[PDB]
């Protein structure tokens, strides 16, 4: 008994290329489209809610996940990867961070983290990789606003905007057009709305879309008060309802 | 075939190939023979040579005073399972005063042999043996093969061209097992029944191999001018 | 062990240090170098537990050697020094830590200057004009901070030393049997015979 | 553990592993080994598709394993670092236990000792490097050469050559090698060795290192130009 | 394909073909039986005598665990001591922690997780062999068939071997003749009928019964061998209804 | 093409070991349902028990994890047993760690986890079997949550499972479709588990005796499974109407 | 058991080479052209981004350059995910020498060390090697301004002027004409630069789809200071050099 | 590929019966058993004429009353010799008294085996393992990869194996002389050697109880090359 | 605290002769100022002419008589039933006492 799979499972093909991680990318092809989008005072993520039955509640599977009280995370391709990477990233948030410097990471650095947890599924003995790219949006004092697209490679790069898996290259194309630097939070919505409607082919509602923001902080979100430099998490996620008041104005 | 590579595959018909090779190098072995009275249990054993300037193979080890065996296949894998039963009937003698009794050496031999069928990286052990004994409930004879099978028997024999062998003492059975108070006639018997796998060679001084344990004797072997007497 | 000395002047470091070996009620030898030398242009001194010293000593020496065979190229002495300070700061929380009291004594060739760390057992180091390990202090470093002037030459270093052997030949209640000297300039490591 | 047996035997009795580790010396640079009454001298060959190079940092093809013995090599590069840093901690380790260095002999023994363990080991591959080892006894004048190779084999050479087109400059040595008189100066041994590289070097410029061992650890590296009058003084002669 | 090749590795259809070679090992295996009855269980096995030098009634295939469960199996013979010396184990455990004995259902899936556990992994090979086992718990009589995926589940009467087909038949009209319940010394007489009967399918060489029982009337609970007088009484039975 | 023998990647990012699981799923030949009501979850599972020599209480692919939590599995027993006692141990553990009893859903979550850790680790095998977890949560009441080899999970307004599962799905849903709510409308655990026999009856189109079925049912703070003679009441109930 | 499905990615060729580091210079081959140019008065480092979207965010971006400690930097040809995981050793590698002798790393014994740890995965321990080619740019007292490369197979070497990743042969073919020993930075820069806009295999060299930076002692007094480019400066010296 | 411990259809052990054709790739190493002593004798057999043939060391002290010779992958042997004489040392530091030749010879094929997925692979090398004590006189000993040692009268292993072995059945008796024995393992050597036969490229030893294992001088193996080269002549 | 030593009494005494040994003991065991057996034997004979006593706390010498009668056992195996001189007896007990030490058998020992 015992792993006797010590060996690496992705390994260099005589053109250079490292299977695994390419077929993993193809699974992040197959995947429902997610986006990001960055504005001046936030940034949006997005994603169509593909409901496997209809006698399934939607509601109980997030698509789009907090990540620290700054910091939200949405993907394209395998979702059981994605729930297990979302875990380990809390985690390593507070491990690797939070227990030492008694405050959150920033965005670009949790990233790293992730991208180190992906890179060694890549190497290390008896493992395939992970079959997701993961795009995070988040906040920090000191870099302001900031959104990451981190692949199964362990390869992260950061976006004004774009989007992964299934109808990406269309959606990019889109977000070119349509983004500016002067964008503000409620205009990056509106493209995040109209960008996701072209890669949805069903219902388009609050109820098979997910969207959360990384803007203000949110006092009421917080649950308590009496701590002046505590104010709130700036992750939010909207509400169908919310979605809905959106998509009449669209 | 396909199913040989290891000990840890079974083929389409349920079988191990690993065991079954084991199991032919045993064949290959030069003949040793065991058979049993009431009161003395005796093996006898055809020692090899590699040519005429060489010692011959010894194919007998002693395991305690009441317990030993013979030997047939991969003689390392036997000088292994030996040392594990010389272990065995250790710690039975110094933990509780006891001795082995040869039914509990044929199990613990089994259960040796088993797990080195189960599992990867592992092979079967390569070798045949006889485990002869006397203890409480008198003497006995058992049959190890590496498949993990131990049986007793009132005589047997293992190796090349064993049938005969195992043929005549099928025919001496109602003799052989009355022999008792008697030890030169027991290993008489086996002489005769090991004689029944000879080709071309015949029992020489330094070719012949004879042990035996009983009553009122410890586990003994002989060896040179000693079983010069038998030929 | 018991006096180990050392004096940075202008050019050199001077190194003292006691030559008696001493178990119980006997004088076991009158003669032992108390020193290793690490690199061409560092030495190192050392006092304490009986077996704890050389078998550190020798370990040091062994490493420095190592490094230098390595890189083709000689540690400097502060270099040395914070290397011997956190080996000593490790092995003061170990099962069984090292008992020894060092002073490392250096010529930086790239800076062309002396330099001595004084280094106790526990790690802790400290550069100095002048140094002492133990009991010695407690009358050397008095008597040295009335007599050393920092412009001194190494035969003045020679005699400031005389000075404080002599007072230790007066005033401690144990013989030491002498000193052995050793000097650290530009041109390596020297043994002062006649002490 | 990653716990693989890569070296094996094949059924006609070979270590294919080995034998390939072997081809990875054969595809090295040329280094050579002559030995004279009062020296020993290391000559190697460096690969000139290789301009804009830095020599001052670029490591050196002869390593000093202690002051007094020294070790030069063919095959993998990177391979070699970690013969010669277990190489290195051997010797201060021998002189710390025994009080004295290691003699060449000692030092060779040790180092296809480690070369033979990755042979036998499960999940390593042999080293792809062959090395010579010179130098002198504490306290002898007598000169030292020792070669080994992956098998983990070794053995002692009056001269020798190993890498790339080694079997022609071995012939070289062969018939231009005198046992009864061997190169009697530093000089001659210098020279022997420079001929010897150039019967498969190229240019004589920055293409051959010369390392220079005499007796009680006195080892010098020759730089371009005291090479290079060698290789003039050659070529001069030749033309006969 | 090659997806026979090695354990734990799923065929297309869904299968893990090496535990189905496995099951080619225990149906070449000789007969073995069990038979629940009123307050107990009865285990017998087909000892197919290979050679006269065999010492009768001395190769003892049926095993206990405990005090108060019997075990018996068909196939590879070792690989069924194994799986007792782990019956042995977990129930010394089980005594040590809880005080009581192990009961027969908890027993039961101490061995299948086990057995199960031999089929999660290409390093380790399945067990050659189905086991037949139960025993009497405060909760009445059990009795088990595990097989080598580790599908185990109670049964009135259980067979396995060269001889299932036919043992099982005639185990069927044993349980549509007798809808109330066997008594435990019937059962030992059927037992012996049984093993008879299936020794059809394997009649070149002849045999050697063997049989056991735990009953809360007759054994007190506890596991035993038929020897002496009941055994002779069961052979007898037996030899009545084949001719 | 050794891609099909170990759970790495196809060319075309597929996981074939996690496919071939999913077809072991329907190699008992067995259809699951699950439905919630207002009280209460119940699920029923066929019952085939075709040897005449198998103790018919000892079949079973309904188990008690917890006081609380009931889990059918549709698949191999062996495989179905082994996620049983994990879940089991998990929830047992759960509840000594945290001082409460561990949800369905967190349950569900954390076997769904162990499944994941199978589609990627190589030398372990995804367990051939569909996992459906129901309980009356203390929190978000009456929960059906369910997992499968590849690691997924979500919860349900009711579900089926099986080979004949998408018969059972689609009648379920019409039913939903024209009730407007998210669970059945019934006052008593036993209407609901009648429900669950009706709805099977008319998507599988067979009849079924008190052997052929098994009902779990669970209300607050306690999850059982019926007698064979609790399923012939409830069985004469809806014959009688 | 598991045996059939290991790559053995630690073994010999027939011919003697190493199949996993061959096959992992030429995934490097197809990276992102990196070029360092060692001149007397420091050394320049410029790398080529990977085809970039216009959506990219350029500034607060690293891709190729990275900052070891402040006397040495890298160039980074290859899987970047790779070359994070060396990044950090090498990173806590020069804290440790910091700590123990009082003194920052020299150079060399830094990409000894780095270029030890990719020898070891191709000769122990089955695992796949390190993608990833570096340039190290440095400065110490003892040699002062080196350039150094290492590979896949744990061997390095030291330079004057070197490029890594795609078109490595056409670029140094450029560097060798045009490069001499005298040069200065500034030099160097516009050397750098230009043979990059030669060898690329874009239609032309932007700003956007660069990284540079030089280590000069340009400091005030005899110290070393490391000069990351943000956008607008690589924008500036593009077209100070006369590129755009 | 396969297991390294893998049994073939005949019964085998793959690696163990490809190590038994490295050893027939070795070098002659020949060793004759008289009541005068034991001889072990070697082909050197240097590679290159500048190799110093002197630094071939193909016969090795165990203890004073234990030596060994060696054939095949001799690099395998190192380990082999380092266990030996670690256990013989060892058993004198337990018991003050000299190890048994035949249990010297058990205790280094005990190492034999221990290969599998322990080394990764059995030896390549073969010994012969020559001594005396005083229970059983002069042994010679053939320890293979395979865990198996024979006592010998007298045996050759190696590439010329086969026909010096055939020599020495006819050769040996149990009357043969010290000096006869030398002889005999030069002659034999001289026969089946690719090489003409000189003290350069074959080395002679032997193991007595008064004086111990000692390997001879050139010089010493010299005169009996010679008075071997004058015996055939004479006659 | 748990003190793992005892004296259980006795003496023992070894006296040779030209052609033979003695090895005597009392057979008397005691703890305190008690009697827990008038004749325990402590003098063993442990094969190959040699006999042997462990005087002083009596789990340490039956433990060590127990250990070395073993030694002598495996001797036999290991080296072709080849007799233990007394010298080789001698230099094994050694070695069987010094293996603990640091937990020494609190005995006197005479063969």
């Amino acid at each position: 008994m015992t792993d006797r799979y010590s060996f690496s499972l992705t390994t260099f093909s005589p053109s250079g290329k490292l299977g695994q991680i390419d077929y993993a990318l193809t699974a992040v092809k197959q995947g429902v489209t997610s986006l990001g989008i960055k504005a001046t005072n936030g940034v949006v993520i997005a994603t169509e809610k593909k409901s496997s039955s209809p006698l399934a509640m939607s509601e109980t599977l997030s698509k789009v996940s907090l990540l620290t009280p700054d910091i939200g995370a949405v993907y394209s391709g395998m979702g059981p990867d994605y729930r297990v990477l979302v875990d380990k990233s809390r985690k390593v948030a507070h491990t690797s961070y939070k227990r030492i410097y008694g405050e959150y990471p920033p965005t670009k650095l949790l990233v790293s983290e992730v991208a180190k947890i992906m890179q060694e599924a890549t190497q290390s003995g008896g493992v395939r990789p992970f079959g997701v790219s993961l795009l995070i949006a988040g906040h920090d004092e000191f870099n302001g606003f900031s959104l990451y697209q981190v692949d199964p490679s362990g390869s992260y790069f950061p976006w004004k905007a774009t989007a992964i898996g299934k109808g990406s290259v269309a959606a990019k194309t889109f977000l070119e057009k349509r983004w500016n630097d002067e964008l503000e939070l409620e205009d990056a919505i509106h493209i995040a709305l109209l960008t996701l409607k072209e890669s949805v082919e069903g219902e388009f509602n609050g109820d098979t879309i997910e969207l959360a923001i990384i803007g203000d902080e949110n006092p009421d979100l917080l649950g308590y008060t009496g701590i002046p430099t505590d104010k709130g998490p700036r992750f939010r996620k909207l509400t169908s309802q919310e979605i809905n008041d959106r998509l009449e104005a669209l | 075939n396909n199913y040989d590579g290891d000990t840890v595959t079974f083929s389409p018909t349920g079988r191990l190939f690993q065991v079954e090779y084991a199991l032919e190098a045993i064949k290959q072995g030069s003949v040793t023979v065991g058979l049993r009275s009431n009161t003395h249990a005796v093996l006898v054993a055809l020692k090899r040579n590699a040519d005429e300037l060489s010692s011959y193979q010894k194919k007998i080890i002693k395991c305690d005073e009441h317990m030993g065996l013979s030997l047939a296949g991969l003689a390392p894998d036997a000088r292994v399972l030996s040392n594990y039963l010389r272990q065995q009937c250790n710690y039975s003698s110094l933990v509780f005063n006891r001795k082995l009794a040869v039914e509990r050496a044929g199990h613990l031999l089994c259960d040796k042999a088993q797990k080195n069928t189960q599992s990867y990286g592992g092979r079967p052990y390569g070798v045949g043996l006889l485990i002869i004994g006397y203890d409480k409930s008198g003497a006995h004879l058992l049959e190890f093969q590496p498949s993990g099978n131990v049986t007793e028997l009132y005589g047997t024999a293992i190796g090349a061209r064993s049938q005969g062998a195992k043929t005549y003492l099928e025919r001496t059975l109602d003799t052989f097992i009355k022999i008792d108070g008697n030890p030169d006639e027991l290993i008489k018997a086996g002489v005769e029944a090991i004689s029944q796998s000879l080709r071309d060679e015949s029992l020489t001084v330094d070719n012949l191999s004879i042990a035996i344990v009983g009553k009122d004797t410890p586990f003994t072997i002989y060896d040179g001018e000693a079983v010069a007497k038998y030929i | 062990m018991d006096i180990i000395l050392g004096i940075r002047v202008q050019d050199s470091v001077i190194l003292a240090s006691s030559k008696a070996v001493t178990r119980g009620i006997s004088v076991l030898k009158d003669s032992d170098d108390k020193t290793r030398q690490l690199s061409p242009h560092t030495l190192m001194s050392f006092a304490g537990e009986a077996g704890d010293t050389v078998q550190f000593a020798e370990y040091i020496q062994a490493n420095i050697q190592l490094y230098s065979i390595r890189e083709d190229y000689e540690l400097s002495p502060q270099a040395v020094s914070s290397f011997v300070r956190q080996e000593l700061a490790k092995s003061i929380r170990s099962r069984r830590p090292y008992q020894v009291n060092v002073l490392i004594g250096g010529y930086d060739k790239k800076k062309n200057k002396p330099e001595l760390y004084q280094i106790d057992y526990l790690g802790t180091k400290v550069e100095l004009p002048y140094g002492a390990h133990g009991y010695s202090g407690f009358y050397t470093f008095s008597l040295l901070d009335h007599h050393y002037r920092p412009d001194m030459t190494t035969e003045e270093g020679l005699d400031l030393l005389k000075l404080c052997v002599q007072e230790l030949e007066k005033r401690m209640p144990m013989d030491f049997k002498g000193v052995i000297v050793k000097i650290v300039d530009k041109d390596g490591i020297r043994q002062v015979d006649d002490f | 553990g990653y716990d693989r047996a890569l070296s094996i035997f094949s059924p006609d009795g070979h270590i294919f592993q080995v034998e390939y580790a072997l081809e990875a010396v054969k595809r090295g640079t040329c280094a050579v080994g002559v030995k004279g009454k009062n020296c020993v001298v290391l000559g190697c060959e460096r690969r000139s598709t290789l301009k804009l190079q830095d020599t001052r940092i670029t490591p050196s093809k002869v390593s000093k394993i202690d002051s007094h013995v020294v070790l030069s090599f063919s095959g993998l590069n990177a391979d070699s670092r970690i013969l010669i840093e277990k190489a290195r901690v051997e010797a201060q380790s021998h002189r710390l236990t025994l009080e004295d260095p290691v003699t060449v002999e000692y030092l060779t023994r040790y180092v296809a000792g480690v070369q033979q363990r990755y042979t036998q080991s499960g999940g390593v591959r042999p080293f792809g490097v062959s090395t010579l080892i010179a130098g002198f006894d504490p306290r002898d004048d007598e000169p030292k050469l020792y070669q080994t190779e992956p098998s983990g084999i070794y053995s002692s050479w009056s001269a020798q050559t190993i890498g790339r087109n080694s079997k022609t400059v071995r012939e070289f040595l062969e018939k231009n090698y005198d046992r009864k008189e061997p190169p009697a100066t530093v000089e001659e041994c210098v020279k022997l060795t420079v001929r010897s590289l150039l019967e498969v070097v190229q240019t004589g410029a920055k293409n051959i290192e010369i390392t220079v061992v005499k007796p009680d650890s006195d080892i010098v590296a020759l730089s371009s130009e005291e090479i290079n009058q060698y290789v003039t003084q050659i070529e001069q002669e030749k033309q006969e | 394909t090659g997806y026979d090749l090695s354990n734990s590795v799923f065929s297309p259809d869904g299968r893990n073909f090496q535990v189905e070679y496995a099951v080619k090992a225990v149906e070449n295996g000789t007969t073995s039986i069990g038979i629940k009855c009123n307050d107990g269980v009865v285990f017998a096995v087909e000892k197919l005598i290979t050679s006269k030098l065999l010492v009768p009634q001395k190769n003892v295939k049926i095993q206990v665990v405990d005090r108060h469960i019997g075990c018996v199996y068909s196939g590879l013979i070792p690989d069924g001591r194994h799986l007792v010396n782990r019956g042995r184990e977990e129930a010394a455990s089980f005594k040590k922690l809880y005080k009581t004995p192990i009961p027969i259902p908890a027993f039961a899936d101490r061995l299948g997780q086990y057995v199960q556990a031999h089929t999660l992994y290409n390093s380790v090979r399945p067990f050659g062999v189905s086991t037949i086992f139960g025993g009497v718990d405060k909760n009445g009589a059990h009795l088990y068939m595990l097989e080598p995926s580790g599908s185990y589940w109670g049964y009135k009467g259980a067979a396995t071997g060269k001889g299932r087909q036919s043992a099982k038949a005639e185990l069927e009209k044993l349980v549509d003749h007798h809808p109330e319940g066997l008594s435990a010394r019937e059962a030992v007489k059927q037992a012996a009928k049984i093993i008879y009967l299936a020794h059809e399918d394997n009649k070149e060489k002849d045999f050697e019964l063997e049989i056991s029982w735990c009953s809360l009337s007759e054994t007190n609970g506890l596991h035993k061998f038929v020897k002496g007088d009941l055994l002779q009484e069961a052979i007898d039975f037996a030899q009545k209804e084949i001719n | 093409g050794y891609d099909r023998h170990i759970t790495i990647f196809s060319p075309e990012g597929r996981l074939y070991q996690v496919e071939y699981a999913f077809k072991a799923t329907n190699q008992t030949n067995i259809n699951s349902l699950a439905v919630r009501g207002k009280d209460c979850t119940v699920v029923i599972s066929q019952k085939k028990v075709p040897d005449k020599l198998l103790d018919p209480t000892t079949v079973s692919y309904i188990f008690c994890i917890s006081r609380t939590i009931g889990m059918v599995v549709n698949g191999p027993i062996p495989d179905a047993r082994n996620a049983a006692l994990r879940a089991k141990a998990e929830a047992a553990e759960f509840r000594y760690k945290y001082g409460y009893d561990m949800p369905c859903d967190v349950l569900a979550k954390r076997m769904a986890n162990l499944s994941q850790i199978y589609t990627q680790r190589a030398y372990m095998r995804p367990l051939g079997v569909i996992l459906t977890f129901v309980s009356v949560d203390e929190e978000l009441g009456p929960s059906i949550y369910k997992t499968d080899p590849a690691g997924y999970y979500v919860g349900y307004k009711a579900t089926a499972t099986g080979p004949k599962q998408q018969e059972i799905t689609t009648n379920l849903e019409n039913h939903f479709k024209k009730s407007k709510i998210d669970h059945i409308n019934e006052e008593s655990w036993e209407k609901v588990v009648e429900f669950a026999i009706t709805h099977m009856i008319d998507a599988l189109g067979t009849e079924f005796s008190k052997n052929d079925l098994e009902v779990g049912v669970a209300t607050k703070d306690k999850f059982f499974t019926l007698s064979a003679e609790n399923i012939e009441e409830r069985l004469v109930a809806i014959a009688e109407q | 058991g598991s045996r059939r499905y290991d790559s053995r990615t630690t073994i010999f060729s027939p011919e003697g080479r190493l199949y996993q580091v061959e096959y992992a210079l030429e995934s490097i081959s197809h990276a992102g052209t990196a070029i360092g140019i060692m001149a007397s008065d420091g050394i320049v480092l410029a790398a080529e981004r990977k085809v970039t979207s216009t959506l990219l965010e350029q500034d607060t971006s690293t891709e190729k350059l990275y900052k070891l400690n402040d006397k040495i930097a890298v160039a980074v040809a290859g899987l970047t995910a790779d070359a994070e995981i060396l990044i950090n050793t090498a990173r806590i590698h020069a804290q440790n020498y910091l700590k123990t002798y009082n003194e920052d790393i020299p150079v060399e014994i830094l990409v000894r060390r780095l270029s030890d740890i990719k020898q070891g995965y191709t000769q122990h321990g089955g695992l796949r090697p390190f993608g990833v080619s570096f340039i190290y740019a440095g400065y110490d007292d003892r040699y002062g301004y080196q350039l150094y490369t290492s590979n896949p197979s744990g061997n390095y070497t030291g330079w004057k002027a070197i490029s890594v990743g795609a078109n490595t042969s056409a670029a140094q073919t450029l560097l060798q004409m045009d490069y001499k020993d005298d040069m200065k930075v500034d030099d160097a820069i516009e050397l750098a630069l230009k043979t990059l806009s030669k060898t690329t295999d874009s239609s032309a060299l932007t700003y956007d789809r660069l990284e540079f930076a030089t280590i000069r002692k340009g400091a005030n007094d005899g110290e070393v200071y490391q000069k990351i480019f943000k956008p607008q400066e690589i924008k500036d010296i593009l077209v100070k050099t006369g590129i755009t | 590929d396969r297991g390294v411990s893998t049994f073939s259809p005949e019964g085998r052990l793959f690696q163990v019966e490809y190590s038994l054709e490295a050893i027939k790739l070795g070098s002659t190493a020949i060793g004759i058993a008289t009541k005068e002593g034991v001889v072990l004798g070697v082909e050197k057999r240097a590679t290159s004429p500048l190799l110093e043939s002197d630094s071939i060391e193909k016969i090795v002290e165990i203890d004073r009353h234990i030596g060994c010779a060696m054939s095949g992958l001799t690099a395998d042997a190192r380990s082999m010799i380092e266990h030996a004489r670690t256990a013989a040392v060892t058993h004198n530091l337990y018991y003050d008294e000299d190890i048994n030749v035949e249990s010297l010879t058990q205790s280094v094929c005990d190492l034999a085996l221990r290969f599998g997925e322990l080394m990764s692979r059995p030896f390549g090398v073969a010994l012969l393992i020559a001594g005396h004590d005083a229970d059983d006189g002069y042994q010679l000993f053939h320890a293979e990869p395979s865990g198996t040692f024979y006592r010998y009268n007298a045996k050759a292993i190696g590439s010329g194996s086969e026909g010096a072995q055939a020599e020495l059945l006819n050769e040996w008796h149990s009357s043969l002389t010290l000096k006869e024995a030398e002889l005999l393992v030069l002659k034999i050597l001289k026969q089946v050697m690719e090489e003409k036969l000189d003290e350069n490229n074959a080395q002679l030893s032997c193991i007595t109880k008064q004086d111990g294992f000692k390997i001879y001088d050139n010089e010493k193996t010299a005169e009996l090359i010679k008075e071997l080269k004058e015996k055939e002549a004479a006659e | 605290q748990f003190n793992p030593y005892g004296d259980n009494g006795g003496t023992i005494l070894g006296i040779a002769g030209e052609d033979f040994a003695v090895l005597a003991g009392d057979t008397r065991n005691i703890t305190d100022y008690s009697i827990n057996s008038r004749y325990e034997p402590k003098v063993f004979d442990c094969g190959d002419n040699i006999v042997m006593s462990a005087n002083g706390f009596a789990a340490d010498g039956d433990a060590l008589v127990k250990r070395f009668k073993n030694s002598v056992k495996w001797y036999h195996f290991d080296h072709n039933d080849k007799k233990l001189s007394i010298n080789s007896a001698a230099r094994n007990i050694q070695h069987l006492l010094y293996g603990k030490r640091f937990f020494p058998y609190y005995v006197h020992t005479i063969i």
